[PDB]
């Protein structure tokens, strides 16, 4: 069976930072294509 | 990952340049100095053709297609549009070509064998160098050289062909078809002589090197041995190579009537 | 037909969970890249169909650039 | 620098050895082995013996029958003169017959001799399979190099009886010679709209390089451990040592995947056999489906559009 | 009109897709068949755990080799037999860095110098007999004129010192052809060179060996028996030429430039 | 087993597995109407 | 007969249930990739078939583009 | 043969015999809509 | 006889393999599923292009809304 | 020869035969319904 | 003995062998009639 | 393991951070620069 030696509390504490880090990459994915929008519209 | 047996053989030392501080893996991958140099490279060419696909008509993969300069610029600089990406195209090319090679010799170096296929892989890189750098040095301009794209460097192979009326009479051109097509019959009969002696008829054991010899020996008369056709595989695949650079120089440079010409030769002499 | 899919989940006690996940995660990338390389290549492409506007059509009939080139 | 292992440097004898025991019933081998000091620089010194049953002596007969059919044609062609035949031999051939004729049997001299050749060179072939095929078999080995081979004589039958029987003419086959096929091979790309836009020619010319550049690799790496016994690849198969696996790891650690000592030799077998697969399959569809091959491309969206600046009239329609 | 089109779909278009798709598939075969040595890998984790891994596609169920002679069974992918007990530090602390040797780096094992594993009988010819012997076991061979005999010439080593004197030649029965140079060392034993690290010149009647130093012969490995050679000791001393490659000299694990 | 899970950790794996599936699902079919009142293509 | 087929859940007693389950999904991606090929290379290709309405051809007429094309 | 005793041999049975059911009943609605919007015959 | 000949039938899988025979026999049947759909398709009988209940293509070129963007141009 | 005993063979030979008649019933409606919407002969 | 078939067991196979061959050829005669009824061929 | 423990990935982080933050002011500098001379939106 696969495992990575995480125990439980390792994988917590990983998955809360993942977790921001992917918000806060999506967040400024999002700001990039408002202003992209704002600048030159393509659809 | 590493391979059941494979700890015992990552060992530091046995580099060209750098020392220790590109001497690691990624993965099952070795890096070192010139991984990092051949990896830049192809990143770099890969990049700048896609570039250059973007600037054309379409994106389509067919079509794409990135072109020398006139021959009007010489053994000069075109300029980025009409020519100069081919150009730094083809020095990363030329970089990431011996990169690779080099790392291999590393490789070997490590292992503790011998540098016999980095050696043969250098025949391969004379070839496209006399097709990039050598011919056109000796014509006198870059813009003899061929474009980067699928179905679009074949119109340059066909056009060049018909420039001498007929290829297909071209000596260093007969000579390297035939290792070609003999390398293919020699590497189908190895294949299938292994497979059968390690495969048996149901029921069997695993055969020997006698059963080996003796295949050959009811069929045609002679074999050549189990270390000697290994032999006979590096020399039929390098002398394809070798005479495929040779009968490129000849074309052009040395020779500018057509091939069937040249063989007027034969029936002419003073003997017959 | 209410308890027929009952010991599905004893899937994952012949299949690998982990490299399943590999798995799907790898042909879904793929599957995206090809489906949207398939309709970018048909008559609903939405980046060269100039609509809302065609920009380098714009860009060659700017006042500046069209003075420029009468003097010439 | 060391040793290459390219010739080799101390040669020794023994007495020949007349070859593994074949089973009870069996025709005795012909002839008494010798030596050659030559090809011992580089491999194996012992010649023969040789094994002729029956599957093997009408073969060469039906061969030789056809040899001698073309060497006297080409001879009759310049008139019985061997000065001439030697001064130009390789623009010498027997033709085939005037495509008008069909698939009927024509005069002798107007492309019967090409048909009687066809036929005996066809016959010869497949007695050579059955040789081939009974000779492994006997040994008790596994019929892997029959496989092949069977490709290989379905490639020389499609071009030359199969296609021109679907097109209705044997005027459509090549000829024997040297230059004439070269000739023949020109031609037909040619008519057919330039093979350069045939799928299954670039496939098969895929594999033809894949297949130099497997060979290259495969030969330079057994060269390479041949210090550690690497050129005796049943032992290192079925008892795997060092020599297999650093041969294992250079590639691991070069291009990220590898093989094993028995599998490389999988990989071989299939790259020889699709070159020619794809070989039989572009040529089958050569005129019989498809016209122009440029054409075809154009229609699935293949081929480039070079800009033109000019305009060219068509003096057909004006 | 030069180019009018009559249908899309073709006989060629089909083909061409059946061929992908049959391509595509002996990959799939081959992949798996690749995998009889060497595996399940071991994957290293994110804080030092190892595990086994398979890849894709998966391994492929288990195949037997029955060998000649009474020679056993082999079962592929099967078994394995335990590593020795090489010593080794890494240079850098993460999974992908390099190691080491411990001790003296020409008696360690590890590196160019590791082996492997093999059985310890020797191989066989199809009559049941050892395949590689001495000269005077098979006493049918000969030198054949025109070559020079190498039995008598010293072993300078690299070094351009004297390692001893060649005294054997041993053969290959199955495939006649040279395999082995017996010499006696500086310390008076019997050791074994193989003949692919051996540069013979006739004129001087000197043999180079590159590989390892004049004082590097005294410590080669041994035989059991003289008449006979195992697999495990081929490797055995094979390996320990391979060694000095990189461990002869200090400078030769060095960085050329 | 033959993958070593056991069955409670196969009944887990199955309940998280089969919720990301129709997460995943739901956001395919609301790209799709919004495609569709974009650019018909039917 | 009604009961003919009774035994027939013996199948997975010789046949391996893990390999066929993946032999089944593989096919079953390869068929449904080559029946689309197939149906989009003919008269019933919906990409292209500018139904409801062609939209490269569309913007190609906006009158916005069409002014600008106009001074020029 | 395969390991699998007459009791797991029955399990895999009725559950990919429902899976396969299931299966078939989506192509159907697929294929009746294809024909209400495009029919080909 | 001419009912009881073929009595000994079942004893057939006592020589040939039942998985294998199994196999080949579900591959065949595929592989000329494939080819006799392709024959079919390449004939007079082809059912994909005929136009038959009507032509998509064709209807699709004379749409009135593309009739009057292509009249505009 | 392949280890079946005669009342293994006697089972998988009901089994086959059945499986066979239904495939045939199964390709002798296609053919029908083929025969109703496009006549060939 | 060469194939170890004894002589009852290859009598079996002969018998079951001839009925099998002669009722294929009765459908190959059956297919002919209905080919020459649709469309003769000489 | 990557060897480090938490001091030295403190401390790493710490320069790490220092450093990329100068790159990306010399970056915004350049930009504006290239800016003023010549304008590409
Ligand atoms: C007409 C279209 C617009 C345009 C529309 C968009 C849109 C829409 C987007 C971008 C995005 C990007 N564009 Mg832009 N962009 C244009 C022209 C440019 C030009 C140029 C030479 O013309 C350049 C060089 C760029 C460069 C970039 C990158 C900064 C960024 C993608 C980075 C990435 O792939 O992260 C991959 C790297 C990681 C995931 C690394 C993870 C963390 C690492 C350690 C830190 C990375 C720093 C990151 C690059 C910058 C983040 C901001 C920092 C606070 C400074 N654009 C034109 C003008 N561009 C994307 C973006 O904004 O990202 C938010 C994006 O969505
Ligand atoms: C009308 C055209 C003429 C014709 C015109 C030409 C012309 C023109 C040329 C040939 C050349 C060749 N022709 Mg010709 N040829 C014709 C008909 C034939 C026929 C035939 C059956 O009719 C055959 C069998 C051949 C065969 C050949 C070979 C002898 C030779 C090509 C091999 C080669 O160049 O290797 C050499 C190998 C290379 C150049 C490869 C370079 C490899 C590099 C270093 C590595 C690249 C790695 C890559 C970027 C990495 C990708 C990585 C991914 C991760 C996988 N020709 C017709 C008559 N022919 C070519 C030649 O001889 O050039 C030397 C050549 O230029
Ligand atoms: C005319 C057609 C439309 C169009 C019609 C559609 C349709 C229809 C769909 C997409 C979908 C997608 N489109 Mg779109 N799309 C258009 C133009 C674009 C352009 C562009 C440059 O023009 C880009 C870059 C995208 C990119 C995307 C991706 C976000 C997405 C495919 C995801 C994927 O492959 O997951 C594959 C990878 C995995 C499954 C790995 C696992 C993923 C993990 C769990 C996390 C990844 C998150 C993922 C990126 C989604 C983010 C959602 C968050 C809630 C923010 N589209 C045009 C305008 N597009 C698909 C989609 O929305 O999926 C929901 C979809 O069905
Ligand atoms: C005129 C032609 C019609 C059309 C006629 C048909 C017909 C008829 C069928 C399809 C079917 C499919 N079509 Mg359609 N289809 C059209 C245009 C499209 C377009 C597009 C870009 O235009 C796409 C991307 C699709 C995609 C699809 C797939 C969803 C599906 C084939 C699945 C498969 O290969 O399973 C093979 C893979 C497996 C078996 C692996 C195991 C699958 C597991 C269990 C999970 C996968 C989810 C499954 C694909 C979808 C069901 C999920 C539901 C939301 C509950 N169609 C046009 C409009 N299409 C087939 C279908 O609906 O299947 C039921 C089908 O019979
Ligand atoms: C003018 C021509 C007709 C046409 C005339 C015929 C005729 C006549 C026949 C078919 C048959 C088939 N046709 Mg049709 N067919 C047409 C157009 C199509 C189109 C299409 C894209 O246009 C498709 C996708 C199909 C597909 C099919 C397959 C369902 C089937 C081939 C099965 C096979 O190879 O099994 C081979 C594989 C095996 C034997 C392996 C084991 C199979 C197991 C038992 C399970 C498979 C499921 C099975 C295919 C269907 C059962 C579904 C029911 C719910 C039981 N046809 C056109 C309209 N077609 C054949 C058929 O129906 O068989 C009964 C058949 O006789
Ligand atoms: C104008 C010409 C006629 C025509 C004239 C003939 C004539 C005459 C014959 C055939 C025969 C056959 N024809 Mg027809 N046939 C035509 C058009 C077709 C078309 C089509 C797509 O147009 C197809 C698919 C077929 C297909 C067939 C096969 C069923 C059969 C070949 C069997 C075989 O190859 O044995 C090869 C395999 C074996 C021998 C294995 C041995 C038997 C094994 C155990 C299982 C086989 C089952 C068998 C195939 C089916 C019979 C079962 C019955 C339902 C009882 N024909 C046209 C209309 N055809 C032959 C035949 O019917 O044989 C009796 C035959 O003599
Ligand atoms: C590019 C990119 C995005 C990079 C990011 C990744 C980063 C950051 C770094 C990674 C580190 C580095 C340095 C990576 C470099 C690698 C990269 C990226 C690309 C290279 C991959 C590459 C060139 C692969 C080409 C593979 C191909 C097409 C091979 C052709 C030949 C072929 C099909 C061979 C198959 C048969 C095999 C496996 C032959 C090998 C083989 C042979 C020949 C034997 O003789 C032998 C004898 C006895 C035992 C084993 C063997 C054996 O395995
Ligand atoms: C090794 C392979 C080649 C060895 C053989 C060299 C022998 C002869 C080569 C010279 C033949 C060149 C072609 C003459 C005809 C074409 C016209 C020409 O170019 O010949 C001359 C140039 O000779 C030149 O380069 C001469 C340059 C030769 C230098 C070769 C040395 C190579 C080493 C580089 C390694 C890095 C005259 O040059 P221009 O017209 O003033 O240039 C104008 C344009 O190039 C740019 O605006
Ligand atoms: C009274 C008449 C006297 C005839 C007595 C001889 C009996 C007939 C030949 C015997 C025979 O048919 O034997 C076969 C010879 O095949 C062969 O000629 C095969 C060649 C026969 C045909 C020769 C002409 C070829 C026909 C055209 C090509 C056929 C192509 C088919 C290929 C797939 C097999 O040979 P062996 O197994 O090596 O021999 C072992 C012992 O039998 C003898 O030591
Ligand atoms: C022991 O206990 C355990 C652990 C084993 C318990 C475990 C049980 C579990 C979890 C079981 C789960 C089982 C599952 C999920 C089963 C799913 C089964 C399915 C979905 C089966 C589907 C089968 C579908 C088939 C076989 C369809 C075949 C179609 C064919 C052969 C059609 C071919 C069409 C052709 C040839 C025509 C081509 C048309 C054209 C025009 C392209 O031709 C050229
Ligand atoms: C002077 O010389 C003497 C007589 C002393 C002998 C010396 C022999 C010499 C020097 C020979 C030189 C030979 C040379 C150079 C030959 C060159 C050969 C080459 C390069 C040939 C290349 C291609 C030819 C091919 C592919 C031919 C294919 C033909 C086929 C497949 C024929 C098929 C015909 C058949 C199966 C027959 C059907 C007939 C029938 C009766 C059924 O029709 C109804
Ligand atoms: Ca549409």
């Amino acid at each position: 069976k696969p495992s990575t030696g995480l125990t439980e509390s390792e994988a917590k504490e990983f998955h809360g930072l993942f977790m921001a880090s992917m918000t806060l990459w999506f967040g400024l994915v999002v700001l990039a294509h408002i202003l992209s929008w704002m600048y030159r519209p393509w659809l | 990952a590493l391979l059941n047996f494979e700890k015992k053989y990552r060992v530091r030392g046995g580099t060209l340049v750098g020392g220790d501080l590109f001497d690691f893996w990624v993965g099952p991958f070795y890096v070192g100095f010139f991984g990092v140099s051949a990896v830049f490279f192809a990143t770099l060419g890969t990049m700048l053709i896609l570039f250059g696909a973007a600037i054309g008509p379409t994106l389509n993969i067919w079509q794409i297609s990135i072109a020398p300069p006139d021959l009007s610029v010489g053994l000069g600089f075109a300029p980025i549009r009409e020519g100069g990406l081919w150009q730094v195209i083809t020095i990363c090319a030329v970089g990431a070509f011996v990169s690779w090679a080099l790392r291999q010799v590393e490789i070997a170096r490590k292992l503790g064998m011998g540098l016999h296929v980095p050696f043969a892989f250098s025949f391969a890189i004379l070839a496209y160098l006399t097709l990039v750098f050598f011919r056109p040095v000796l014509l006198g301009a870059w813009g003899h050289a061929f474009p980067y794209g699928l179905f679009s460097h074949l119109d340059w192979v066909s056009n060049v062909g018909y420039q001498t009326l007929h290829f297909h009479y071209n000596p260093a051109h007969m000579l390297a078809i035939s290792f070609f097509f003999i390398n293919t019959l020699a590497l189908a009969m190895h294949g299938s002589l292994i497979l059968s002696v390690v495969n048996p008829q149901k029921g069997e054991e695993v055969k020997t090197a006698e059963h080996e010899n003796t295949v050959f020996r009811d069929i045609v008369g002679y074999s050549i041995g189990a270390l000697a056709i290994h032999r006979l595989g590096l020399f039929l695949a390098i002398n394809a190579a070798f005479w495929s650079a040779v009968c490129m120089i000849l074309t052009g440079p040395f020779w500018t009537r057509g091939w069937p010409e040249w063989w007027m030769w034969w029936p002419n002499l003073p003997i017959w | 037909n209410a308890k027929s899919f009952d010991g599905m989940h004893k899937l994952w006690m012949i299949m690998n969970p982990v490299s399943t996940l590999w798995a799907i995660f790898i042909f879904q990338i793929f599957l995206g890249l090809l489906i949207h390389m398939v309709v970018l290549s048909s008559d609903l492409n939405w980046h060269d169909d100039q609509i809302p506007v065609g920009y380098q059509l714009q860009g060659e009939t700017l006042p500046v650039n069209l003075e420029m080139k009468a003097a010439q | 620098p060391e040793y290459q292992n390219i010739f080799n440097k101390v040669q020794v004898r023994e007495p020949a050895y007349p070859g593994v025991e074949l089973p009870k019933g069996s025709l005795p081998r012909v002839g008494k082995p010798i030596f050659s000091y030559w090809l011992g620089k580089i491999g194996d010194a012992q010649i023969g013996p040789l094994y002729l049953g029956g599957w093997g002596i009408a073969s060469l007969i039906s061969g030789f029958i056809a040899l001698e059919v073309i060497g006297l044609n080409m001879l009759a062609s310049v008139g019985w003169d061997p000065r001439l035949f030697l001064k130009e031999f390789f623009w010498l051939g027997l033709e085939p017959p005037p495509p008008a004729y069909g698939l009927s049997i024509p005069p002798l001299a107007e492309g019967g001799w090409w048909l009687i050749a066809g036929l005996f060179l066809t016959m010869s072939l497949l007695l050579w399979w059955v040789r081939v095929y009974k000779r492994a078999k006997d040994l008790g080995m596994g019929t892997h190099l029959s496989w092949a081979f069977a490709v290989a004589i379905l490639f020389f039958l499609t071009l030359g009886f199969i296609r021109p029987v679907l097109m209705g003419s044997w005027g459509e086959a090549p000829p024997f010679g040297i230059f004439p096929h070269l000739d023949w091979t020109a031609a037909i790309s040619i008519r057919y709209g330039n093979f350069y836009y045939n799928p299954f020619h670039g496939l098969s010319i895929a594999f033809m390089y894949g297949s130099a550049v497997l060979f290259a690799m495969h030969g330079g790496t057994i060269l390479a451990v041949s210090r550690y016994g690497g050129d005796r690849e049943i032992d290192q198969i079925t008892d795997r040592g060092t020599a297999a696996e650093r041969a294992m790891l250079f590639w691991r650690w070069c291009m990220g995947f590898n093989a094993s000592m028995e599998s490389i030799h999988r990989w071989a077998w299939w790259f020889a056999v699709f070159c020619i697969i794809n070989s039989i399959l572009g040529i089958i569809l050569t005129g019989t489906v498809v016209d122009n091959w440029y054409l075809w491309a154009v229609k699935h969206g293949v081929a480039p559009s070079y800009p033109s600046e000019l305009t060219i009239d068509n003096p057909y329609l004006t | 009109e030069f180019g009018y089109i009559t249908q899309y779909f073709d006989l060629a278009q089909v083909t061409l897709w059946a061929f992908w798709l049959s391509l595509l598939s002996v990959i799939f075969f081959n992949r798996r068949e690749d995998k009889r040595e060497g595996y399940p890998q071991e994957a290293v984790q994110i804080f030092g755990k190892t595990i086994l891994t398979e890849g894709f596609p998966f391994m492929p169920a288990p195949k037997t080799f029955k060998l000649p002679h009474n020679g056993g069974d082999v079962v592929k992918p099967g078994p394995e037999r335990p590593q020795y007990d090489f010593k080794l530090e890494q240079v850098d602390r993460f999974a992908g860095a390099a190691y080491r040797p411990v001790g003296n780096p020409m008696l360690a094992g590890v590196g160019p110098g590791a082996y492997a594993v093999r059985a310890n009988k020797p191989d066989l010819t199809n009559a049941g007999d050892p395949r590689i012997v001495p000269m005077r076991v098979a006493k049918h061979f000969a030198v054949v004129d025109k070559d020079p005999d190498p039995r008598g010439m010293t072993v300078i080593g690299a070094d351009g010192q004297v390692g001893g004197k060649v005294t054997e030649i041993w053969v290959d029965r199955a495939e006649p052809q040279v395999r082995y140079l017996e010499l006696e060392a500086g310390n008076k034993k019997k050791v074994l060179v193989p003949i692919a690290l051996c540069v013979i010149k006739g004129q001087k009647r000197e043999v180079k060996v590159r590989s390892i130093n004049g004082i590097h012969f005294n410590d080669v490995p041994t035989l059991s028996n003289y008449d006979q050679i195992t697999l495990a000791e081929e490797d055995k001393v094979s390996a320990y030429y391979g060694a000095g490659t990189l461990y002869a000299t200090p400078n030769r694990a060095e960085s050329v430039l | 087993s033959t993958t070593g899970l056991t069955e409670a950790e196969s009944k887990e794996f199955h309940g998280i597995f089969m919720a990301s599936m129709t997460l995943w699902f739901g956001l395919v079919v609301l790209a799709h109407i919004l495609s569709w009142l974009y650019r018909p293509w039917l």
